[PDB]
């Protein structure tokens, strides 16, 4: 919008085309980590960590 | 954030502003009852003997 | 460990898989708090192959109601252990009894 | 049986005795019963229901 | 308004003692037996384990392969470990041993202001004939209890994934118990006597302790005393 | 619940207790004596009331 | 090891006799530690002049009524332990209340003395009926240090100033802290020491035990 235009504007950000969707960790709750799984479908290529 | 300075804030809007407590099976007009709010640590409701 | 108690406490945690149990007599080989070891006796040991039983414990890991289902051995290096042993108790259980 | 196990434990046959309160140090009237008593925590947790 | 003073200060085990207080007027044995378990089981100065960081453990709730108490326990164990300092604040131990059998507290490598009062205890026990564990064990001095949950707010990059936090343990006290019987001294009407049977992990002495608790207990009244 | 069995058993009387039968100028040295552990909390005394 | 220290101790006059006093930051468990300490020492041990021997006109005895007074002789003796008075020089002062006529016999009747103050002169002793009425008594108050009932001695020994000691621990929210506690302390007092100067000398005679392992 018009005001959300010049915010921008002034501070020169550039909105990104992605949005985030990131799992965050639930309000309150906080552990340790002490595992971590990828499927991934057959095809696409697995990242790094997987 | 939770910042330090916000209790404080809280203290004041709960003050004076009542709050309404109700139980599962609610017979009687007593079923709900107002009360003041104070601030308590913790997750647990404390609820006066009497009542 | 349950003070007061009736004693199906033993029973109990034996017949449920939570615990770990012998399925041969002899003495531990090996003790971890991964794995565990036993080198069976020959009345009990089959002709074949030898052979020593490996239990193989389960470590920290999810429950259906979220809870830890973690084990640890309750035998220690070089003891005798007879067929029908309590070899690691499991969540709850105490030297081979139930204590909730 | 129960106070028979008791004589050998060196503790009375009530199973009752004098506790103090650790305010006031006064001495509180009548004997209290004081004992073991297995007890289980439950998972109905308050950081759950809350 | 006749004062007390200490008197004959019994050990018994290096655990407890029994201290002695003599010249108690009226009443008095109560209203100092009481008020003094109060600060003798509650705030005093302790030096407890706190942050662990250990061979190759990432995290509190996985197992080192080659030692069978689980990384959780030893954990434990480490807060009931029981030392004293002197000059310092926080000293770190480094702790080196292999071989099958017990490693118990004397095995670690001794500090100018290190005294294991308890070289016996057991941190673990080795399971295989080559296996090494080095752990770095940060100890600190403070007071109440802290809770390993209360320390991961300051946090400030405490990124070291293997510096795994234990809960605050610091007290040197276990049970106190006041007594008080008639005192007879040669000439008085009547006066009574404390005995404050008291006990302890041996990381601080009777003496020592009981002078601390009086010190704070009279500090508080300081703004009391005025208006 | 609570609240009454201290109240009942605050106001009772037994037959013969600490204090039994000295007179007291009111309530406050009343609470004095009781909580001085002078005097029992049910004994029967004559009090001078308003 | 720093040590958390009170502040803010707002006091709220309740007249002239006693008062609530209130402190803020008080950590664990030390509401009680000092409230039941304080309690204790002043219901006990404290510095005060208490009417004790009472040797009356006609009537040695207790169990009989003197002609001319409406009052039971069990009765005056409780008026006469609720009279307040303070000493100065002497260790103990024998006064003397004289009056006659229809009227009420009040404290300020008695003969004043070089170290006599009567903290309360319209403090009722007793009244006095139809006639003149004679009224005599060589009343001993003395000097001393608790509360001597008269049995353990005749009248019980007042020498407590404090009537009614009270602490009461409320949760008090420091700026950054799970619980600390308050104390309120609601004293009460019959006017022969001012209830500041009181809290004053409790806490005095108590820290000044502690004269031996500072």
């Amino acid at each position: 919008t018009p005001e959300e235009k010049l915010l921008r504007a002034i501070f020169g950000e550039k909105a990104s085309d992605v949005k985030d969707s990131s799992l965050r960790v639930p309000n309150g709750v906080s552990g340790t980590v002490i595992d971590v799984q990828v499927f991934t479908r057959d095809g696409v290529e697995k990242d790094k960590r997987a | 954030r939770e910042e330090a300075v916000v209790w404080d804030i809280l203290d004041e809007v709960i003050r004076e502003h009542p709050v309404l407590l109700n139980r599962a099976p609610t017979l009687h007009r007593l079923g709900i009852q107002a009360f003041e709010p104070v601030l308590i640590e913790g997750k647990a409701i404390q609820l006066h003997p009497l009542v | 460990k349950p003070l007061v108690g009736t004693g199906m406490e033993r029973a109990v945690a034996v017949d449920s898989g939570v615990t770990a149990v012998a399925k041969r007599g002899g003495v531990v080989q090996y003790v971890d708090a991964s794995r565990i070891v036993i080198k069976v006796n020959e009345d009990e040991m089959y002709p074949g192959e030898a052979g020593i039983d490996i239990y193989n414990l389960t470590k920290y890991t999810r429950s259906n109601q979220n809870t830890c289902i973690n084990q640890m051995p309750c035998v220690s290096l070089g003891e005798p252990v007879e067929r029908g042993d309590v070899l690691a108790d499991g969540p709850s259980t105490d030297l081979g009894e139930l204590a909730l | 049986e129960i106070k028979e196990l008791l004589k050998l434990g060196d503790l009375p046959t009530s199973g009752q005795i004098r506790l103090y309160d650790g305010r006031t140090g006064e001495q509180f009237e009548r004997p209290v019963t004081v004992g073991y008593m297995y007890m289980l925590k439950l998972n109905h947790l308050v950081d759950d229901k809350m | 308004f006749l004062k007390p003073r200490l008197v004959d200060i019994e050990q018994v085990s290096s655990t407890h003692a029994k201290v002695t207080l003599e010249p108690l007027e009226r009443g008095f044995g109560h209203t100092l037996g009481n008020a003094l378990r109060r600060i003798l089981l509650s705030s005093m100065p302790g030096c407890a384990v706190t942050e662990v960081e250990i061979d190759g453990v990432l995290h509190e709730y996985s197992t080192k392969e080659g030692v069978q108490e689980d990384i959780l326990e030893i954990l434990l164990n480490l807060k009931g470990l029981a030392v004293r300092v002197q000059g310092k604040d926080e000293v770190i131990l480094t702790l080196n041993k292999s071989g099958i059998g017990p490693v118990t507290a004397a095995d670690i490598t001794h500090d100018g202001d290190v005294e294991i009062v308890k070289p016996q205890h057991v941190i673990c026990h080795l399971t295989d004939e080559n296996a090494s564990i080095s752990m770095r064990i940060k100890v600190q001095r403070g007071r109440g209890y802290v809770p390993a949950s209360t320390r991961i707010h300051s946090e400030e990059d405490e990124r070291p994934i293997g510096r795994l936090l234990v809960d605050a343990c610091y007290s040197p006290v276990e049970r106190i118990a006041y007594n008080v019987e008639a005192a007879r001294v040669e000439q008085r009407t009547d006066l009574d006597k404390l005995v404050i049977e008291m006990e302890t992990n041996g990381t601080i002495d009777p003496e020592e302790a009981i002078r601390r608790a009086a010190t704070i207990l009279a500090e508080q009244l300081e703004a009391f005393v005025d208006l | 619940q609570d609240v009454v069995l201290g109240l009942y058993y605050m106001t009772r009387d037994c037959v013969n207790a600490k204090g039994e039968g000295m007179v007291l100028t009111g309530p406050k040295e009343a609470e004095r004596l009781y909580r001085s552990g002078l005097a029992s909390l049910h004994a029967r005394v004559k009090v001078r009331i308003t």
